[PDB]
């Protein structure tokens, strides 16, 4: 109903019955409010915004042309709140529509009388001036004149009660706050006005304090003294005034409500902690105990403001003592005897002990040379208390986790410039740091930058403290890794996908963490990561127990930890791998080759080696071709040995050895490319379905054809490029020019980028390289559908009607029927093809034993039998039950029939027998292998059945032709033939 | 694509693309002439769309030809190099820092000069396509790029000499003669080029006279020896030894 | 009619079926022109109704006079056109209705050599993809009326026949011992 909602809105302002259409207009406002507030429709947002911020009809002229009516007062109020939510909805992209809002605000304030409309409009004006702290339309705002206009209301101040005047005083603050160059000639006068106002409205000892105008003048002085430094050196009178005002605002009165006015005081101080301090150091015990009691009540924002003000108070006091050595001994001794206070007691709440441990660990610079006795006592009690409060007393799973980042940063802040901690609490320390690591994924976003800051802080604190203690950081990161590998395989549950940002903010985010703590850190952390991953590789005893038949690992906890390790090292290793990974490719790669030799069928170590030699090709490690030539000649022999043990693999193991082999460097490849061309062939034959196999194949081909020398790569292009052909070939088809000429006078990556990459590689490969794609590999599988299966046509079926009865030849249908019954991918077409082939084999058996008189005999079906028996054996072992139902007893009946021969090699029997024996020796299937085992048992049972004993004693003719073939199969060099 | 400033094909294609009889018949088969026209009108995004449709149409009407028709799918496959060089040129010219430096242009020239068509297997229409498109691209880059001119004008001359070489190598002596006497004006300006020009003219008159008679042969191979010494011979041929 | 309410369109086309035996050619023609858009309707009911009225037209317009005008010939051509096109309508019973309409002995001749010539009468290039399937289906519907169709294709079982092994050293040995 949009745009007609605003049309009906623009109709219903000239009503005959006053406030008769006001309620219906309010419902129109709620209708558009429900449409736009909880909205996600991206297109209509600009048009609805243009109508709301127009001149013709909408909310701005609906609120401008309703001032001359009290009946449309609350109309102004409701679209004021709705337009606050609407301008809060979109950010800096409601830019050119604010001068209308501006003059709207000053008119709805100036020409009105009720408080309820002038609260949120003035709120909105302050809010939009906060919304644009960086814009250009504040010049289109007549800013220096509006301060004079809202000071004219101060000149005619006839007592507008509390909250309108609150928003007045916040706008009087924030015109000075943002766009600040237009009020500085009245600075001391507004300073005087707000100070004498809070003084008269605060110290009036005839009446009680009116607290909302107190909060208004408090926020007004806050936003007035933003960017308005007037120190104790320049003018301390205003300084001591605002100090005693902010430290009388936080008096603890019982039966005190409206928990916002002392938070305005503590936001004032948390913004102005470093502004006025000299009189702030005379009420030391008073400020300390008042705020120690005042962060302790049950509200929220006053606790946040009072806590942040307390800590920055402590920061500035610590700075003004850490100017020198022994002249602020007063402040030092009181802060020591006051932070004796909370560390011994039981009102922890994890906040007042949190600030006490933080400050009293920070107080070590001014302490180190003046005491040097309680300094080592600091950092004994701290993690002792950590042991007692949350290590054995398990309370995790509730709200007690959310403090250990600041806890670690406080103990690191006492730990940096310290002496040693000899033997006891240090594995306890490394223990609790990895506990803070491990209790990570229960968090909210955007606090990890403080958690990892705590980790790099404690690592800087531990690394500076001896070569002996640098061992301990290795135990930290190693226990962290063995903790994080304990997770499930893909309040909730984690996996290895979660700490990747922690490890990235460690190993790629140091230059923001050492230029404030007063490059040579992730060097050590990288060596620690490689040492940890290596010492974890050396542990896990990954021999899979036998139940790849049904192999399951003996420690299945080991295997999931291993694959979590390798899948993590995938994403985490190659980033910032420039000069830290490269001096250790020999040792790491050597150990991984050494373990992969003993563990071939794991499919995890090849992915590791792929990532390592990928980073070596990133850092051009094989360009000097020491420990470098050992790496080169190691990888040569390892690749040449892994390419000969991968005829056996068939799962993702096969793909992982392929992704390793094609990720070799070209100077390994160019000295024997004949040994890896089977890898590129298998990767292209597998790369049809499995698309990243083709992806790494295409990356490999653009490596080889660029960097390998031209005259050595050449004689292998005529079997790499021919198998690149099925990628181009994948209703009937489209229309072309000879049809349109006559026709216009009558009427992971996808496959679809692999095709474009293949065409781009054919284009950039040359023209003198390119043409080998047509070069035929063998032609025995090219012309297998084009040889005619016969010379003379058999199976002369005669179609009977009544009087015609023509002759048809079923030999034309046999290749199409057999290819349509084995490879169908359609239910009805498959079942019709299977039924037709069953009848056709019955026809072939019937016609072969019919006795003609005109020639001399029935036609020999042997050449058709030799090409229809492998189909008929592959169809009796199909995964579909119905095809296997009607084609398995057919197979057995055929073995019963064709075993009646009495000449030595009847060609029909030998066709069947050799079809079974190419069934057994097939090195892919298992079903066909043991089904032809069944068939051979049937063959001997029915060769020995369909004969007498003495003629089988005189001359056995199917058994001997069987054994003569089994013998030549047993002496074959092909391994699957000897298995068959 | 080599100048002449005619607005005829553009207008023919323009008011052909308004109907459907013609706008349908163009972007199924041609589309590459469309790419090279919309590049020449600097409507570069439409050239990118049409060259992507061209790459699609190649696979479209390549998979339709049968396995046995070896010559026809060979004739399709001979188009894919010029079909992708335009794509490479569009990808080059879209990037921004390639138009401030020299090393990406020198990289592109090196890839183009190692990737020539097959001499004695690619016929001269393919060669004409490749070299004319590359010369058009170098003219366009020299326009839109502000050393440079010498490194492209050595490239264009070496490309035309390689085409003359691969046209002499396959008994196409008339086109080789025409392209050789087309370059005679600008091959003069640097005697390094003049040596290669008279040398390829000598090879063309030798290989051209393996067949013509024996009375004509001695007369028309004799033309090279008085044409041969016209330069300062002991300057450049004493400097270079090759 | 062309506002899609299939309950309303069914009763509308039923009204059309009821009144058309009293229309004359010109108004039957101009009413039949918005009929023929119901091929693309997803309802089996309205396509069933459209095929009913097109069968009525095809039997009522098979050259009703000696010579007929432009409108009668055009009505019959449009009817036979869409009723050819109804042979491929995506419904396993409606296609059977259409094929039993066409295979009837007053539409295609039951005789085989007459039928093979008459199958090209029902071509209409708006359909051509299923045309060979229709042609062999129409040709092989005419064989279940046969004295040899119930009989077996071969007489004896295999257990009563011989086993021809062809133990000759003829030119069969050429092709047998050149090969394997």
């Amino acid at each position: 109903g949009v745009r007609c909602s605003l049309l009906r809105l623009q109709e219903t302002l000239s009503a005959a019955d006053r406030c008769g259409a006001a309620l219906a207009g309010h419902q129109l406002i709620r209708g558009l409010g429900q449409e736009c507030v909880l909205s996600s429709s991206p297109a209509v947002l600009a048009l609805q915004t243009s109508l709301v911020f127009s001149r013709d009809f909408g909310l701005l002229v609906f609120v401008r042309k309703s001032l001359n009516s009290i009946e449309f007062r609350e109309c102004r109020e409701e679209i004021l709140k709705f337009l606050c939510i609407f301008l809060e909805k979109m950010g800096q992209k409601i830019a050119p529509y604010s001068v209308e809002i501006k003059n709207t605000c000053t008119s709805v304030y100036t020409k009105d009388r009720a408080a309820k409309c002038k609260i949120p409009a003035l709120d909105l004006l302050i809010k939009l001036l906060q919304t644009f702290r960086s814009s250009r339309l504040m010049d289109e705002f007549k800013i220096g004149e509006l301060f004079s206009k809202f000071y004219g209301e101060l000149a005619l101040k006839k007592k507008i009660p509390d909250t309108v005047l609150e928003k007045v005083y916040e706008l009087l603050g924030l015109l000075g706050e943002v766009h600040p160059s237009e009020m500085i000639n009245n600075a001391e006068n507004l300073f005087r006005a707000f100070l004498g106002e809070l003084k008269t409205q605060m110290t009036s000892a005839v009446r009680e304090p009116k607290l909302p105008v107190l909060a208004g003048c408090l926020k007004g002085l806050s936003s007035l003294l933003c960017n308005f430094t007037k120190s104790m050196e320049e003018d301390p009178q205003t300084s001591r005034e605002i100090f005693n005002f902010v430290l009388k605002a936080i008096r603890p009165q019982i039966d005190l409500k409206r928990y916002a006015v002392p938070s305005a005081g503590l936001r004032l101080f948390a913004l102005h902690a470093s502004q006025f301090s000299t009189c702030l150091l005379d009420n030391y015990v008073s400020l300390f105990e008042v705020l120690l009691k005042w962060c302790a009540h049950t509200n929220v924002e006053l606790k946040k403001a009072a806590l942040s003000a307390l800590e920055s108070f402590l920061k500035q006091v610590s700075n003004m003592v850490a100017k020198n050595a022994e002249m602020h001994k007063n402040k030092l001794q009181y802060f020591m005897e006051q932070f004796y206070g909370i560390i011994r007691n039981v009102d922890s709440n994890n906040k007042e002990l949190s600030i006490a441990i933080r400050g009293y660990g920070l107080f070590a610079g001014p302490c180190k040379v003046i005491n040097a006795k309680d300094v080592d006592f600091m950092y004994v009690e701290l993690i002792q208390r950590c042991k007692q409060m949350f290590l054995t007393q398990t309370d995790t799973g509730d709200d007690r986790v959310y403090q250990m980042p600041s806890f670690l940063q406080s103990v690191a802040s006492v730990l940096l410039y310290l002496d040693t901690v000899p033997e006891v609490y240090t594995p306890v320390l490394e223990h609790l740091v990895v506990m803070q690591i491990d209790s990570f994924p229960q968090y909210s976003p955007k606090m990890q930058l403080v958690c990892c800051r705590a980790i790099v802080k404690v690592f800087l604190a531990l690394a500076a403290k001896g070569p002996v203690l640098r061992n301990c950081i290795s135990t930290v990161v190693h226990q962290g890794l063995i903790r994080i590998c304990s997770k499930p395989v893909v309040w909730k549950v984690p996996t290895y996908k979660d700490y990747v940002d922690l490890f990235r903010h460690l190993l790629s985010s140091d230059q923001m963490m050492d230029s404030i703590l007063a490059e040579s850190l992730n060097h050590l952390l990288y060596d620690e990561f490689v040492k940890s991953v290596l010492k974890i590789v050396e542990k896990l005893d990954l021999t899979l127990e036998i139940q790849a038949a049904n192999l399951h690992p003996a420690k299945p906890k080991d295997f999931s930890a291993f694959i979590n390790l390798v899948e993590f090292c995938r994403e985490i290793l190659p980033e910032k791998q420039a000069e830290f990974f490269e001096p250790w490719v020999y040792s790491f790669s050597y150990e991984l080759i050494l373990q992969s030799t003993r563990l071939p069928l794991i499919s995890g170590f090849y992915k590791l080696l792929s990532i390592t030699v990928r980073n070596a090709k990133k850092i051009k490690y094989f360009e000097g071709v020491p420990e470098k030539y050992s790496c080169f000649a190691l990888f040569v022999k390892f690749g040449k040995e892994v390419a000969v043990k991968m005829k056996q693999y068939k799962d993702e193991l096969l793909a992982s050895c392929l992704t390793f082999l094609l990720s070799l460097p070209h100077n390994i490849i160019e000295l024997d490319v004949r040994a890896y061309v089977p890898a590129l062939q298998m990767a292209f034959k597998l790369g049809l379905s499995y698309t990243p196999l083709a992806e790494v194949g295409l990356n490999a081909l653009e490596e080889w054809s660029i960097y390998i020398d031209r005259h050595v790569m050449q004689p292998y292009y005529k079997d790499i490029l021919p198998c690149l052909d099925g990628y181009l070939k994948t209703t009937k088809n489209n229309w072309e020019v000879s049809a349109l000429s006559r026709a216009a006078q009558k009427g992971a990556i996808s496959l679809e980028e692999i095709r474009i990459r293949v065409v781009q590689m054919l284009g950039s490969l040359g023209g003198q390289i390119n043409k080998n794609l047509l070069t035929v590999t063998s032609s025995d599988e090219m012309m297998k559908s084009y040889v005619a299966w016969d010379r003379e046509k058999r199976l002369s079926f005669a179609v009977p009607f009544r009087e015609m009865k023509p002759v048809i030849f079923l030999d034309v249908f046999l290749p199409r029927v057999t290819e349509l019954a084995l490879t169908a991918s359609d239910r009805q077409t498959k079942v019709a093809a299977c039924e037709l082939l069953h009848s056709m084999v019955m026809f072939m058996l019937g016609k072969a034993t019919q006795m003609p008189e005109g020639g001399q005999g029935a036609p020999p079906m042997y050449q058709l039998y030799k090409r229809t028996f492998p189909v008929l054996l592959r169809l009796a072992c199909d995964v579909d039950q119905v095809t296997r139902q009607l084609y398995e007893p057919l197979v057995m009946q055929l073995i019963h029939w064709f075993t009646n021969n009495k000449k030595f090699e009847s060609q029909d029997t030998v066709a069947l027998l050799e079809a079974i024996l190419d069934g057994i020796v097939d090195p892919v299937d298992s079903t066909l292998r043991d089904f032809c085992g069944r068939c051979i048992r049937e063959f001997l049972k029915w060769s020995i059945k369909q004969i007498t004993p003495q003629q089988q004693e005189k001359s056995p003719v199917n058994t001997k032709s069987l054994f003569k073939r089994l013998y030549s199969l047993a002496l074959h060099p092909n391994a699957f033939k000897r298995l068959g | 694509l080599q100048g002449e400033a005619d607005q005829s094909l553009l207008t023919f294609i323009d008011k052909a693309m308004h109907g459907e009889l013609q706008k349908a018949i163009l972007e199924l088969h041609y589309s590459q002439e469309l790419s090279l026209l919309y590049l020449l009108q600097d409507d570069v995004d439409r050239a990118k769309y049409y060259i992507q449709n061209g790459i699609q149409s190649f696979m479209q009407n390549y998979s339709s030809i049968d396995v046995l028709l070896h010559q026809s799918r060979l004739t399709k496959l001979q188009s894919v190099q010029a079909l992708t060089e335009i794509q490479e040129f569009i990808s080059f010219i879209s990037k921004q820092g390639n138009l401030s430096s020299q090393v990406p242009l020198k990289r592109l020239l090196n890839t183009w000069t190692n990737r020539y068509p097959d001499a004695k297997m690619d016929p001269m229409n393919i060669w004409d396509d490749i070299i004319t498109n590359r010369c058009f691209f170098l003219s366009k880059i020299e326009e839109k790029l502000t050393d440079i001119s010498s490194l492209i004008r050595s490239c264009k001359f070496s490309m035309k000499m390689k085409m003359i070489d691969s046209a002499r190598k396959q008994n196409n002596f008339s086109l080789a003669m025409k392209l050789l006497k087309e370059l005679h004006k600008e091959s003069k300006t640097r005697d390094d080029w003049l040596v290669s020009w008279v040398q390829s003219y000598c090879r063309l008159s030798h290989c051209r006279s393996r067949s013509q008679g024996c009375s004509e042969q001695v007369l028309t191979v004799l033309k090279t020896v008085s044409l041969l010494d016209e330069n300062n011979v002991s300057s450049y041929l004493s400097k270079n030894i090759l | 009619m062309r506002h899609r309410d299939d309950e309303r369109q069914k009763v509308c086309l039923d009204i059309i079926y009821k009144m058309m035996p009293k229309l004359k050619p010109v108004e039957l023609r101009e009413l039949l022109n918005p009929v023929v858009e119901f091929v693309s309707h997803p309802s089996t009911t309205c396509r069933e109704q459209m095929y009913n009225i097109l069968m009525w037209i095809h039997d009522n317009y098979r050259d009703p006079e000696s010579e007929t005008d432009n409108d009668s010939q055009e009505i019959f051509k449009l009817a036979k056109d869409v009723l050819i096109q109804g042979l491929i309508d995506e419904n396993p019973g409606l296609q059977l209705i259409i094929r039993n309409f066409w295979s009837h002995e007053t539409r295609l001749p039951s005789n085989t050599l007459d039928r093979l010539l008459a199958l090209n009468s029902l071509y209409s290039p708006k359909i051509e993809v299923h045309f060979l399937s229709l042609a062999t289906n129409f040709l092989l519907e005419m064989t279940s009326m046969s004295p040899d169709y119930p009989n077996p294709m071969f007489e004896h079982p295999l257990s009563e026949c011989e086993f021809q092994e062809y133990t000759i050293d003829s030119d069969w040995r050429f092709r047998s011992t050149v090969l394997t």
